[PDB]
């Protein structure tokens, strides 16, 4: 069989940078080499096909380039909406094979973190929980510390990060801090506040709300 | 009186390219890359030299001995060993029509593919023709172009629609008529066997220096002109590349024994009347020795011939020499190969030497094809045969191409598979079995190594007495059992062959050798006395 | 125009097997090879096999040998795969891509099917509303968001007001604990627009067939 080897699992750039993903065969493979874009969520979609050949539907700041073994798929301008995973995969031998993917991902100027605590709903509380939430919206890059406080005291049980993939309009990671807890628990505390620190600020963003019917 | 005493051959080398000549043809040339490439890579050549050590050297130089020794035909050569096994005499005879049914038509696609490679501008090259459908999609044409599962290619469509004509015939069901055109070709070719072997062995000992030395040739011209194509090492690298693992498989070594055993051709009596005209005094160790080695050879070399050409094929397309030679038959030569010759400076010059190549590579082997037959009837109805050799030559010649009309039908190539695979492969594996036994178990080996002995001035040595007695008749043993095992699911042209096909394979199959049982029983019961009796005067060579 | 639609998600136990479906249209169906890929969690394709739609001439790759089986029907023009034997490997998202003989490219894919091998109960999801406060300070934006939790498989759906607006909406990847997902949503919406309006966050479980609406309150 055949092993399509890319060494870069993730590339960073930027948008209107040349940015250029390398594919490594096992074999000698001439010119039998296809790229295929794959963004997050749909189905992967043909770009390249038979090394450099373009194919129909594609725009033209899609090149590709190689002769052997060693082939490259080079992006002229980066836009917003090009992030997606990117596979080569071979067509020549059987059995057809794919490479490991490289996520590109795009490199922008910091962003500051809103950040948006939620008190648990009545219907929730109906069912016998609570569960305070704390969103961090619009901030770059994805390197962030979140910090929970139910009343002054850092609270570390029962937290779940949830980092979503990169947006594909601006470039903005988001996250979701959820505090999840009873609701006997919840209504022995009235002012939670949860905090995030980012590089945008030295200052940890700080939200709180109160129990009683706010 | 009168006869007595029988001729013998004009020179050395005739003989020694007559029997290269017959043991060389178009499997040499095609078969033994496919089946090396599929089958190991490089390594495959180390079980087909252990099959021709162990099995078919020693089936060559023992039938060529034995014919060169007795100098009788195929048939009365029994009634001076065993009788009852005379009809194996008779069973070769028949099998030979069969062969003869389907090689030379075959040897007809090339000649009408010969004579129409005359003109500047190749048919196969361009779709604008009569037979081309609108699938027809050719190069030289825009670029881009993808293909679909109902496309096809000009020399695809060139072979299939026009010489072959197969899109006419349903099947084996519906095949008919015939095509006069190769009717016409197979003819020609009858015709340039009959004056090459109606006078004897002096005009098939005089057209065999053309017949066995061009191939060479037309070899070296398209080995040296492949090896200069670009992409050629990717071909090479498919034909050498060693995947032992294959020689796990208990597969690989049937097919390699297979293969020699054909391609060397014993056991068809061909060798016995091509050695029944030599010198007694003559050395039969050194000839057997040297031909078999060179058709061997001549296959290793056939093998870069063929994928020199398929590498640069594969690098104009994309690779995988195995994806652009799957088919393993005719359509490897006659759309693969000429669909990357064309595409070559010099396509007209390196076509007429490819298809004379092929038309050449399949005459010397017929021309022995034909010459046991003619020897051994020759030989079993003296005085009442021999009156004039060109009437019983002229009446083969005749008979095979009543037999070949089948095959000249438009449906034509589908018999081809069916003769070639499930009728004359296993009988002659069977009687070749049958003579390595008669020989080895019945006259006596220690006989044999003292008529050798005579012959020769010495006697065999002990690998060869150790082969006759168990080597070879195991060899042949694991050939038959295993086919008749596991028979191969035939198809050809996207058409798979009906489930009874087989069984007129068989059919075709058993209707040849039902003469060696029914000839056993017809002597037994034809000599009188007990059983005992007649099996001893029946095993028993005469004595006078 | 080239259109191949697969099933929808697939739950099912481990050991038996499952069948997913491949309509095409927008080209001729008997022009080219019907191919099968296998995309696993954050894994890479996986070439399963083609299959001919003429006669149904299936090629399978040999780690899929006695795995997977193809077939094919020109009656409707739809080709179908079928896995044995399914284990938590087999848990992946599948496609069914077009590709001609030569170049061998998948020019055309399908949108994929999710298959969980598990023998977790089908839970319906419960659903939350995640309404700001009452003594927030309304300035030219007002961020809402409802919650998931509690569910099995990765089978959800939340939008927003019949998919209007959502020029804002964060939706967080689910995460598994306990064997039950737990995901949230969020919208920016203005101020000029709510509460004054009807905001209705929907949620739907095709593993579950429940789609459960909450509007928001503030
Ligand atoms: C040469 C002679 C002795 C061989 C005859 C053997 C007979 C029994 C074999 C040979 C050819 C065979 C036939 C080949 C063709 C067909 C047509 C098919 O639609 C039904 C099967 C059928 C009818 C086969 C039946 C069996 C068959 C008739
Ligand atoms: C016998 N070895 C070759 C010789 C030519 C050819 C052949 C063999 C015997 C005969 Cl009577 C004829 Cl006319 C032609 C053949 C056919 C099938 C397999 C091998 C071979
Ligand atoms: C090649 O062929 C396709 C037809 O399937 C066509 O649509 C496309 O435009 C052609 N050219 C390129 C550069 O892909
Ligand atoms: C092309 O071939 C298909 C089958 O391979 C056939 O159905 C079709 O009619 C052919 N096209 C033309 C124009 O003959
Ligand atoms: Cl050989
Ligand atoms: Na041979
Ligand atoms: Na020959």
């Amino acid at each position: 069989d055949i092993v399509m080897t890319q060494s870069h699992k993730f590339m960073s750039t930027s948008v209107g940078d040349r940015v250029s993903i390398t594919c490594k065969a096992s074999q000698d493979v001439s010119t039998a080499v296809a790229w295929y874009q794959q963004k997050p969520g749909q189905s992967p979609k043909l770009l390249i096909y038979s090394a450099s050949y373009r194919y129909t539907g594609v725009p033209d700041r899609f090149t590709g380039s190689g002769s052997g073994t060693d082939f490259t798929f080079t992006i002229s301008s980066v836009q917003a909406e090009d992030l997606a995973v990117y596979y080569c995969q071979q067509h020549y031998s059987i059995p057809r094979t794919f490479g490991g993917g490289t996520k590109l991902e795009i490199k922008r100027a910091d962003a500051a973190p809103t950040v948006s605590i939620f008190p648990p709903s009545s219907e929730q509380l109906t069912s016998g929980g609570a569960s305070v939430v704390c969103f961090l919206n619009n901030f770059y890059p994805k390197d962030i510390n979140v910090k929970w406080k139910i009343d002054g005291s850092e609270r570390q049980n029962g937290v779940l990060n949830s980092w979503t993939d990169q947006d594909s309009k601006d470039s903005t990671y988001s996250m979701s801090s959820t505090l999840t807890l009873t609701k006997d628990e919840y209504e022995r505390h009235n002012s939670y506040t949860c905090e995030a620190t980012h590089k945008t600020s030295t200052s940890p963003i700080v939200k709180s709300f109160n129990r009683n019917e706010c | 009186g009168s006869q007595g005493e029988r001729e013998t051959w004009g020179k050395k080398v005739d003989f020694l390219l007559s029997v290269i000549g017959y043991a060389v043809d178009l499997g040499n040339v095609w078969r033994f890359p496919y089946i090396c490439a599929q089958n190991g890579g490089g390594a495959f050549l180390l079980p087909y030299t252990i099959m021709a050590i162990f099995g078919g050297i020693p089936l060559f130089y023992m039938e060529l001995a034995l014919g060169q020794y007795h100098r009788n035909g195929c048939i009365s050569i029994w009634r001076k060993i065993c009788p009852i096994f005379k009809g194996i005499g008779y069973a070769i005879c028949i099998i030979a029509f069969y062969i003869a049914s389907y090689y030379n038509t075959i040897m007809a696609w090339a000649l009408y593919y010969l004579i129409s490679s005359f003109t500047d501008q190749l048919p196969w090259t361009s779709c604008k023709n009569s037979w081309n459908t609108g699938n027809c999609t050719n190069y030289f044409s825009e670029d881009n172009i993808t293909w679909t599962l109902h496309s096809t290619s000009p020399a695809e469509e060139f072979y299939t629609r026009h010489v072959l004509q197969i899109h006419r015939s349903k099947g084996l069901q519906d095949l008919g008529g015939i095509s006069w055109q190769l009717a016409l070709c197979i003819m020609l070719i009858f015709t340039v066997i009959y004056f090459s072997i109606w006078k004897g062995v002096k005009t098939s000992g005089k057209v065999v220096w053309v017949t066995a030395t061009f191939p060479y040739i037309a070899l070296s011209v398209l080995l040296v002109r492949g090896a200069t194509l670009p992409g050629a090492w990717r071909g090479v690298l498919f034909y050498l590349k060693p995947n032992w693992q294959k020689l796990l498989e208990t597969g690989v070594w049937i097919d390699a024994a297979a293969q020699i055993f054909f391609s060397l051709g014993p056991g068809f009596g061909v060798l016995l009347a091509f050695a029944s005209y030599n010198k007694f005094n003559n050395n039969c160790y050194q000839d057997a020795l040297v031909t078999s080695v060179v058709n061997c050879m001549t296959s290793f070399v056939s093998g870069f011939v063929i994928f020199t050409v398929l590498g640069y094929m594969a690098e104009m397309r994309n690779e995988d020499v195995s994806e652009v030679a799957k088919d393993a038959g005719p359509s490897l030569l006659f759309i693969t190969y000429a669909e990357a010759i064309a595409n070559m400076p010099a396509s007209t010059f390196f076509a007429i030497i490819f298809f004379l190549m092929l038309i050449t590579l399949g005459l010397d082997s017929s021309f022995a094809g034909l010459e046991g037959v003619i020897t051994a009837v020759l030989d079993e109805f003296p005085h009442v045969w021999a009156k004039r050799r060109e009437r019983f030559v002229l009446a083969v010649v005749i008979t095979c191409f009543f037999g070949s009309l089948v095959t000249l039908t438009f449906g034509g190539a589908y018999v081809v598979k069916l003769l070639e695979e499930y009728a004359t492969g296993p009988a002659v594996l069977t009687v070749a079995l049958i003579e390595a036994v008669a020989v080895s178990w019945f006259y006596g080996i220690t006989q044999f190594c003292r008529d050798v002995k005579e012959m020769l001035g010495f006697s065999p040595g002990w690998f060869w007495r150790i082969c006759w007695v168990a080597i070879s008749p195991l060899f042949l043993l694991f050939i038959i059992a295993s086919f008749l095992m596991s028979p191969p699911q035939l198809r050809l042209f996207q058409y798979n062959y009906p489930y009874w096909s087989i069984i007129l394979g068989y059919a075709i199959g058993t209707s040849s050798f039902i003469c060696i049982p029914t000839y056993i029983a017809y002597r037994l019961i034809i000599t009188p006395g007990t059983f005992k009796e007649r099996i001893i005067k029946s095993i028993t060579p005469e004595t006078p | 125009e080239v259109q191949l639609q697969q099933s929808g998600p697939e739950l099912v136990k481990p050991g038996a097997s499952v069948k997913i479906s491949c309509k095409a249209s927008g080209y001729t169906f008997t022009d080219y090879y019907m191919n099968w890929v296998k995309q696993s969690h954050g894994k890479s394709l996986e070439w399963i096999g083609n299959i001919n739609p003429n006669n149904g001439g299936t090629s399978y790759n040999q780690k899929f040998k006695g795995k997977a089986t193809l077939t094919v029907d020109k009656s409707s023009t739809t080709a179908y795969m079928e896995l044995r034997s399914l284990t938590s490997e087999d848990s992946a998202v599948y496609y069914c891509t077009r590709s001609p003989v030569r170049p061998y490219y998948f020019d055309y894919w399908g949108q994929g099917t999710t298959l969980t091998v598990s023998s977790a109960k089908t839970t319906p999801p419960s659903v939350y509303p995640l309404a700001p406060g009452c003594g927030d300070t309304t300035g030219s934006s007002v961020t809402l968001g409802c919650l998931v939790k509690g569910y099995f498989p990765e089978s959800v759906t939340v939008t927003w007001n019949s998919g209007s607006l959502s020029s804002s909406v964060h939706t967080f990847p689910a995460l598994l604990q306990s064997g039950l997902y737990t995901m949230s949503s969020s919208v920016t919406v203005p101020s000029s627009t709510w509460p004054s309006q009807t905001v209705t966050c929907s949620v739907a479980h095709p593993a579950s067939s429940t789609t459960v609406d909450k509007k928001l309150e503030p």
